[PDB]
């Protein structure tokens, strides 16, 4: 037991947390919302949510961050918890994520939406005059 | 374990040879003597941060042609695209995508 | 001539060589002769488990026969 | 006398506008300035072996 | 004996990008009628080897008023994400085998800008600010187009496990199966290492080179992968090794032959090409493979 | 003894590290930066030597002086020079470079690039042909190798 | 309730506070926000994950996906204050008064 | 008519790639429609086995039903092996 | 050659241009009228190179 590696990763996630919380200098607030974003990750990864994981690794630090960083640049106790079985011959959390084209298609018409008003929010707001 | 192992063992690599690098000509003696803010590259950066989330949500395609429901997701699955195309040609006809 | 590129070339073809003949070589060596057994989805794992149980020398990868079934 | 450089009128029927659009789609203009390119790779160089080689010079 | 993979994947990748600037001075010399590197060394095999120690041996300019700190961040991040890209693939075993190896060298991929903003930021100009955001910009713009043609390709691979893709191309290359996606990923793998007709932009500086090139080769493994499908035999899988190696030594050779042959585009000019041209096209292919499978009742197996 | 073998070992591992790579950026002024081109042709092929094309300044190693240097010239020239990593050498390629030349006697001109720079290698002609200006790197070349920095740091 | 769901939680109120503060710099206030919406992604997550309730591994997604442009949005308002005022100062915005 | 072939031809010319997006859009959103192997690929769907058949508790009442595998009741699947 | 070039640029686009020159001058003309013709002559080969 390597000590409460989850604990570890949590203390981690607390510490980068009070670190860009103290609002210093953006670009370095955006850094330590980096490594936060990036031990969260590892959190979830070592969970076993690797696709979720994938996802805040990838979307998450790789666009929304990157976004921030080139705007701010313009400018100036466990493994108690767990299960015993298995899951079969795939990943349930997968197979969850893939329901999302079969069961929920009330969920990805309103997102859709959302994400083309969106845009066309953006392109309004943005137009000035 | 492998993967943290396998990462420490790139970052202390590259960590070792950049400083070998940057103290290597550091023991010899030498002598040792704005405001525009472009818009057109935050509409380009936001641009990609929306596309970026609609791609976020074709990711689950690959298992979703497993569903014995291929009527339902073949048809969700081209609304999502149509909607794509569809964002890409309200930018392009209302001049944001031009320089 | 164009052909004294080929040595810089060779060179980067076995150092490009030597990851994927490595990586082999030691999968080998370390799974008992054999190649190293994948495990995605659960079940395979749980495989692997129980060979490991079976063994007696705690490695899955000393395979009990049908000669242990007395 | 004079010539005319670029004083040419595309043709507009069907199978040049066809012939254009495979161009368009297929680069084959690139891949002709690749093969151009890579002949020309296969030829000798001419480099001289200086200093032991020297060029050539008059009285 | 982990370390010791480790190691023989890590130091390998390091000799080949050293002697993949020999190899590229040469062909290009080749190509121009003359000669590369033929002096240092018997046929300029020291010559890299040369030009390390040289580097590694010139005084470093510090801008004595820029951020130290990330100023060396920025080198080690690019160098790690280089280095990390390699582990995933399989030739034919992976050293670390993955369930969504596809994902994590697109997350990756993903992260490699961040090098590019902050070397950009604390070099203490404008003028280089400029040009980062200018590169920042086009990578995000080709990435996108890049998850869009992959996610494509790999709906007829049935997952995002890196070593399916050999059983997938066991009796045909997934090249004739789609060709117009091969070409716009090839051409965004162009634009997103920065290489002609992309390039519009001691010791630091040797370090952001090996690791521009790492991305090159590594690039040029994964495209093998994806679309020129070796066969793999699981008794001997040195066959594989050699057939994987050529073709990356190929597409390798390939981008030096596009450097040799073309000018440059401009900056409006390659935005235009990918977002009037590229996303279009990658929609409606997008599209079309979403339906082939469905259609043909080809569906790939693993879910 | 020992002590001297291993100085006088690095030392030549050095030379020969930075005398088989030289980076030059060239100061196009004049019509020698033609001859500087065709020493760059294929029949010369600088970088066979392993002297690249065009080198930026921030990574050069030596500067090559090709044409007149004007009075209005001569700061620019100075601040390249500053701006460039210590172990550096200077080419003074033609007559114009070296004492001023077919303009000497001008209100204009600055009557040799050595009144700004220090000189390593001059390289006379109007304008020395490009064998000429690849036999002066060659020199300078032997010049680096003649050279030894880990042995005057040991006797002193 | 174990120690990483307080972990968590001490995380989300933590960047509340941050953002309630307001030392200056809206563009920290963004990024208390985005902060905010990771810890509820990780949470949710790991809510979901231990339950093993299959059909909600879609929620994380979903939340990613609107909270991202809830951000673009703030980002979009950010700019066009900066190019008001040349500056993302929080007490510029004292035009409005109660 | 006329109108709609020259706007065609005129679109075929200067703007190649939006009329092969267009074309391959179409072509995608209608053909699943009338293909007769979509109904197959349900079907594949369909045969795919990833959870345990659970057997049902016998009463005299299920002729349908086989007893025993290799028992001629039940699903085939003869015809996914000739396709 | 070498050239000074101090642009107005607004965005992209290149409002005003404004080409500095007399980096490479000389003085030709002047030293030409203290030589005979025939000593004038090599001066144009050294004009346009
Ligand atoms: C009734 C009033 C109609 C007019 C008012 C409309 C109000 C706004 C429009 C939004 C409402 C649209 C209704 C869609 C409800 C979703 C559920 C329904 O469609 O059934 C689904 C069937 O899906 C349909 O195919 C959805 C087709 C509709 C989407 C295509 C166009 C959507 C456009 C709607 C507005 C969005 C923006 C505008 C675009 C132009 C379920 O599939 P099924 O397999 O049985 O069950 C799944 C559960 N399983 C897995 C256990 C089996
Ligand atoms: C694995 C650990 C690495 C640690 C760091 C070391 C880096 C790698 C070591 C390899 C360096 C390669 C050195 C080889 C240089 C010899 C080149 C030889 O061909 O040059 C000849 C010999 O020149 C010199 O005499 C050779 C000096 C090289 C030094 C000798 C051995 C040094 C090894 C000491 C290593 C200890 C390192 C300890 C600190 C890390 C003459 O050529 P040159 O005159 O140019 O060109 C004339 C052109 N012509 C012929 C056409 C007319
Ligand atoms: C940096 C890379 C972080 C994530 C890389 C690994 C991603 C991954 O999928 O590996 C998970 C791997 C295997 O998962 P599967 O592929 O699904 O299959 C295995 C079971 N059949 O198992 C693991 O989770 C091991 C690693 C998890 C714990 C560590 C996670 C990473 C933590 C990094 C924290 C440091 C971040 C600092 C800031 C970063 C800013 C760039
Ligand atoms: C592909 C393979 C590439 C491998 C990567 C590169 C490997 C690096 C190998 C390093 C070789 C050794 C270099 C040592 C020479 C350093 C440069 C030099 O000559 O400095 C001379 C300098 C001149 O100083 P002064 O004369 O006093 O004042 C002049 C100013 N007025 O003298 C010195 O400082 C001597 C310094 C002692 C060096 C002795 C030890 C050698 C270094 C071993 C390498 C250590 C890391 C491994
Ligand atoms: C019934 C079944 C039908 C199924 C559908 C299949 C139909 C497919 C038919 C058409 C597909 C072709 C698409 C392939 C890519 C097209 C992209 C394109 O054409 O864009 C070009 C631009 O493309 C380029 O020029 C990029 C070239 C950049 C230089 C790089 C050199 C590349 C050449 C070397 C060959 C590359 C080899 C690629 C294969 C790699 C193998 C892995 C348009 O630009 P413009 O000419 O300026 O016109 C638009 C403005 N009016
Ligand atoms: C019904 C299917 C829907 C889904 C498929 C589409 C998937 C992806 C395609 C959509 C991407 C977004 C499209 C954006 C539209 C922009 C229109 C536009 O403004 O373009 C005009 C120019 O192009 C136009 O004229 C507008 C559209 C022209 C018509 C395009 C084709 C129309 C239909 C053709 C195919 C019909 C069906 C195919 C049958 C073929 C037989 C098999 C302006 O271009 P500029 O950048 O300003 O350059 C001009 C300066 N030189
Ligand atoms: S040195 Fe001679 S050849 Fe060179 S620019 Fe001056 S006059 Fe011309």
């Amino acid at each position: 037991m390597t000590m409460y590696i989850a604990f570890i990763l949590s203390t981690i996630f607390v510490i980068g947390f009070v670190g860009f919380s103290s609002k210093p200098s953006p670009i370095y607030g955006g850094l330590g919302l980096i490594v936060s974003g990036g031990v969260g990750c590892g959190i979830v990864l070592n969970f076993g949510g690797s696709f979720l994981g994938l996802m805040v690794f990838l979307i998450y630090l790789g666009g929304m961050l990157v976004v921030f960083g080139y705007t701010t640049a313009m400018a100036t106790g466990d493994w108690v918890i767990y299960d015993t079985g298995d899951s079969g011959f795939f990943s349930e959390e997968a197979m969850g994520i893939a329901a999302l084209y079969s069961y929920g298609t009330w969920l990805v018409i309103v997102t859709g939406w959302s994400l083309l008003i969106g845009v066309v929010v953006i392109m309004e707001i943005t137009r000035g005059n | 374990m492998n993967i943290m192992l396998t990462l420490l063992t790139n970052v202390t690599l590259a960590s070792l040879l950049v400083l070998i690098a940057f103290w290597l000509p550091q023991l010899n003696a030498y002598s040792e003597k704005r405001l525009p803010f472009s818009m057109k590259f935050f509409l380009v950066a936001i641009t990609f941060l929306l596309f970026d989330l609609e791609i976020a949500l074709l990711l689950p395609l690959p298992w979703a042609s497993q569903t014995n429901n291929l009527k339902t997701m073949l048809t969700m699955a081209l609304f999502l695209l149509i909607l794509l195309a569809a964002s890409l040609a309200y930018e392009w006809t209302q001049k944001g995508l031009e320089w | 001539m164009w052909f004294e590129i080929l040595p810089g070339i060779a060179v980067m073809a076995a150092c490009l060589f030597i990851p994927g003949m490595a990586t082999a070589h030691i999968h080998k060596f370390t799974n008992g002769g054999k190649e190293k057994r994948v495990a995605h989805f659960s079940y395979q794992w749980n495989l692997m488990e129980r060979d490991r149980r079976i063994s007696g020398v705690n490695r899955y990868h000393v395979t009990k026969g049908l000669e242990n079934i007395d | 006398t004079y010539k005319f450089v670029n004083m040419r009128e595309p043709s507009m029927d069907m199978k040049s506008v066809t012939d254009r659009a495979a161009q368009t789609l297929l680069w084959t203009e690139l891949v002709r300035g690749l093969g151009m390119t890579l002949s020309y790779l296969f030829r000798e160089p001419a480099t001289i072996n200086y200093p032991f080689e020297k060029g050539p010079l008059s009285p | 004996m982990f370390m010791i993979n480790i190691l023989s994947l890590i130091i390998p990748i390091l000799l080949a990008v050293a002697f993949l600037t020999l190899v590229e001075r040469k062909v290009l010399g080749y190509m121009q009628l003359r000669k590369g590197p033929n002096v240092v060394g018997p046929y300029g095999l020291l010559q890299p080897i040369a030009d390390a120690l040289k580097l590694f041996t010139k005084e470093p300019l510090r801008p004595a008023t820029s951020s130290i700190s990330m100023f060396i961040i920025a080198p080690i991040l690019a160098l790690s994400l280089a280095l990390t890209m390699w582990v995933p693939l399989p030739m034919p075993y992976p050293l670390i085998n993955m369930n969504l190896g596809v994902l994590f060298m697109l997350a990756m991929s993903s992260l490699a800008v961040y090098s590019i903003l902050w070397s950009g930021w604390a070099s203490n100009s404008k003028y280089a600010l400029i040009g980062a955001l200018r590169a920042v910009a086009q990578t995000i713009s080709y990435e996108v187009t890049l998850a869009i043609i992959l996610l494509s390709v790999l709906l007829m691979n049935g997952s995002y496990t890196l070593s399916t893709l050999i059983t997938t191309q066991e009796h045909i290359w997934m090249i004739f199966t789609s060709w117009p996606l091969a070409m716009m990923w090839f051409i965004s793998t162009l634009a997103e290492t920065n290489r002609a007709p992309f390039d519009l932009t001691a010791g630091p500086f040797a370090m952001f080179f090996m690791a521009e090139y790492a991305n090159i080769i590594m690039m040029n493994a994964f495209t093998a992968i994806l679309f020129l499908g070796a066969s793999h035999d699981p008794h001997t899988p040195e066959l594989y090794t050699i057939n994987f190696v050529l073709k990356t030594l190929a597409l390798t050779i390939t981008f030096l032959w596009i450097r040799a042959s073309y000018p440059r585009f401009r900056y409006d000019q390659l935005m235009h090409l990918l977002w009037k041209s590229f996303l279009p096209l990658t929609l409606a292919l997008c599209m079309w493979h979403i339906s082939l499978p469905i259609m043909t009742a080809s569906i790939p197996p693993q879910s | 003894s020992r002590g001297e073998y291993v100085v006088a070992k690095l030392d030549d591992l050095v030379n020969w590290a930075r005398r088989s790579s030289l980076w030059p950026m060239t100061f196009g002024l004049a019509c020698c930066a033609v001859e500087m081109m065709h020493m760059a042709a294929p029949r010369y092929d600088m970088d066979r030597f392993g002297v690249v094309f065009r080198a930026s300044p921030r990574q050069s190693d030596v500067m090559i002086v090709a044409g007149t240097l004007t009075n209005k010239m001569a700061p620019a020239l100075r601040k390249v020079y500053d701006q460039m990593p210590e172990p550096r050498y200077v080419v003074s390629m033609g007559s114009c470079a070296n004492g001023g030349g077919y303009y000497h006697y001008s209100y204009s001109v600055v009557r040799g690039c050595d009144r700004i720079v220090p000189v390593d290698i001059y390289v006379p002609g109007c304008p020395p042909t490009a064998e000429a200006l690849l036999y002066g790197i060659l020199q300078l070349q032997r010049k680096i190798k003649r050279e030894k920095r880990l042995r005057i740091w040991y006797r002193r | 309730m174990p120690l990483v769901y307080m972990n968590i939680i001490m995380a989300f109120a933590i960047a509340l506070a941050g953002l309630l503060m307001y030392r200056s710099h809206l563009m920290s206030s963004l990024l208390c926000l985005e902060g905010m919406m990771l810890s509820l992604f990780i949470m949710s997550t790991l809510i979901i994950l231990n339950t093993h309730f299959t059909l909600a591994n879609m929620m994380p997604i979903i939340l990613l996906v609107f909270a991202a442009c809830e951000a673009a949005l703030g980002l979009s308002l950010l700019v066009m204050v900066s190019n008001t005022y040349g500056t993302d100062y929080v007490q510029n915005l004292n035009l409005l008064q109660c | 008519a006329g109108r709609i072939a020259s706007f065609l031809k005129n679109a075929w010319a200067k703007e190649p790639v939006l009329v092969a997006s267009f074309a391959i859009g179409g072509l995608a959103i209608i053909l699943p429609s009338l293909s007769p192997y979509t109904n197959y690929a349900i079907r594949i769907n369909r045969a795919t086995p990833y959870n345990y058949p659970v057997p049902l508790r016998d009463d005299g009442n299920m002729p349908d039903v086989p007893s025993h595998p290799q028992d001629p009741q039940g699903p085939s699947l003869e015809w996914l092996k000739n396709l | 050659g070498v050239l000074r070039l101090v642009m107005e640029l607004s965005g992209e686009m290149v409002r005003k241009c404004d080409p500095h020159i007399g980096l490479l001058h000389r003085g030709t003309e002047k030293l030409i009228e203290y030589k005979t013709y025939l000593q004038a002559l090599p001066y144009f080969d050294r004009l346009d190179y």
